[PDB]
């Protein structure tokens, strides 16, 4: 299913934001002379990918290019030359983190809760496809419509060999404040290391795009977590909601919740939003001629 | 139906502890 693309099928118009891990252009693609245009997002990764690195980005894109779930962003086409290029259905509303941050006032508790479900759903699918997204966070979730979020990719997901449960990343730059502890101390990432980032990410939306462990150097998130500190109760959060997050930040990772469970809970709290989420002011929110 | 926090005029601590919950504090151990 993985479309391998000709550098001359898509024209990358403008730069749409760019990290030092990658750079995302927008973003128009037209298949082999085929008719007209479908606006895509071009993710181009950056740091010199080894032969083993590429196999990995490959394998996952074979999977990413074949997703059926609505809450995971499906790959369109990849474009190897001297650089990688993922072709993505363009998402206009965009980075969700940056959405809640400035639609703060009008975001209901119904949205917050569904979003969580959707995400938990996307993430659940990616688990059933042996994937280990290794990069789930609020910035990494996209808005189709304000009532429909999809999880996007940028190469960091890793495909799991049938008879494996582990994964041992190499080195380099990691989102440290969203990672579990094995991940941090051990460069080990699994499906539970993945739920832990579900934790941070839901805390991230409950605090309305507030910054995790703010004021504290990544240099010892390691120890704060080692001492026993986690992310604070968000203000809008009744105990029920919030110790579901604080379940995801447990040390031993086999006993963090599973996305399959995580789906039920938030799905039930979802058909009863205000009973769990309290947001002050919630109930309102040529031819013709002269 | 409302067991929210108690935060003073709102603010939130950088981190909240769960020590000595052995399930959260990590046997360093050292």
């Amino acid at each position: 299913l993985l479309r391998i693309l000709k550098e001359t099928e898509f024209k990358k118009i403008k730069v749409l934001g760019s990290g030092a891990f990658g750079t995302v252009y927008k973003g128009l693609w037209i298949p082999e002379g085929e008719k007209v245009k479908i606006p895509v997002a071009i993710k181009e990764l950056r740091e010199a990918t080894s032969p083993k690195a590429n196999k990995e980005i490959l394998d996952e894109a074979y999977v990413m290019a074949s997703v059926d779930n609505p809450h995971v962003c499906r790959l369109l086409g990849i474009c190897l030359t001297s650089t990688v290029q993922l072709i993505m259905q363009l998402m206009p509303f965009g980075c969700l983190l940056d959405y809640v941050r400035e639609h703060k006032d009008n975001i209901g508790s119904q949205y917050l809760l569904n979003w969580c479900v959707q995400i938990a759903k996307g993430m659940n699918y990616l688990e059933d496809r042996r994937l280990v997204h290794r990069d789930l966070a609020a910035r990494n979730v996209l808005v189709k419509t304000p009532q429909h979020v999809k999880i996007t990719d940028f190469g960091r997901a890793k495909l799991l060999g049938a008879e494996e449960k582990e994964y041992h990343a190499e080195g380099g730059k990691v989102p440290i404040k969203w990672m579990a502890l094995e991940s941090i101390l051990h460069r080990i990432y699994t499906h539970q290391s993945d739920v832990w980032s579900y934790g941070v990410t839901v805390w991230e939306l409950m605090t309305f795009g507030s910054k995790p462990y703010d004021g504290i150097p990544a240099s010892e998130i390691s120890s704060i977590l080692e001492k026993g500190e986690r992310l604070p109760q968000p203000p809008i959060c009744t105990i029920d909601v919030y110790m579901i997050m604080v379940k995801c930040w447990m040390i031993d990772a086999d006993s963090r919740p599973k996305f399959r469970e995580l789906i039920i809970e938030f799905s039930k709290m979802a058909r009863d939003p205000q009973r769990y989420l309290v947001i002050q002011g919630d109930e309102r929110m040529e031819y013709l001629i002269p | 139906p409302k067991s929210l926090p108690s935060y003073l005029n709102g603010v939130m601590p950088p981190t909240q502890s769960f020590a000595p919950d052995p399930k959260y504090v990590s046997s360093k151990a050292l």
